[PDB]
């Protein structure tokens, strides 16, 4: 998921 | 009151080779503002489906999804993301992050369990204490 700082901390992917 | 993505359900139990719809509710007050919308679903560290710009992002999706994965679209306008896969295999079982910004930003996780078709005829096969 590559989108700056949206839902960072949220994700796994990448 | 804070900005809150609800689920209806946080464990589905769906037959293997069925559809299934999974849904994160998010507060909408009127009109959406589609400017404002991201949605992305994933599960493991798979991407089943983004969107951004009103618009899904098919070229970032893992490849498992193609043709299986999608939102409702028309019911964003709801305030739901719904999440269909269609033919639904043992390696979907899991647990699923739904990530809404719309303004303010939350996430939930829902699990998935799959029945193999066998399943419900085998149940009482051999039971042990």
């Amino acid at each position: 998921f590559f989108x700056g700082d949206v839902f960072y901390g949220w994700y796994l992917c990448g | 009151n804070a900005f809150t993505v609800t689920v209806p359900k946080d464990l589905y139990v769906v037959e293997y080779g069925s559809n299934m719809t999974i849904e994160c509710k998010f507060p909408v007050e009127k009109q959406l503002d589609l400017a404002a919308l991201i949605v992305y679903w994933e599960m493991e560290d798979k991407n089943i489906i983004q969107f951004v710009h009103g618009e899904e992002d098919l070229k970032v999706q893992h490849s498992s999804y193609r043709q299986r994965a999608r939102l409702l679209k028309d019911q964003l306008s709801l305030g739901n993301a719904a999440l269909q896969i269609t033919d639904v295999k043992l390696q979907d079982a899991g647990v699923y992050r739904c990530m809404i910004s719309y303004g303010g930003a939350d996430y939930k996780r829902i699990t998935v369990k799959v029945n193999a078709p066998y399943a419900a005829a085998l149940e009482h096969h051999h039971h042990h204490h």
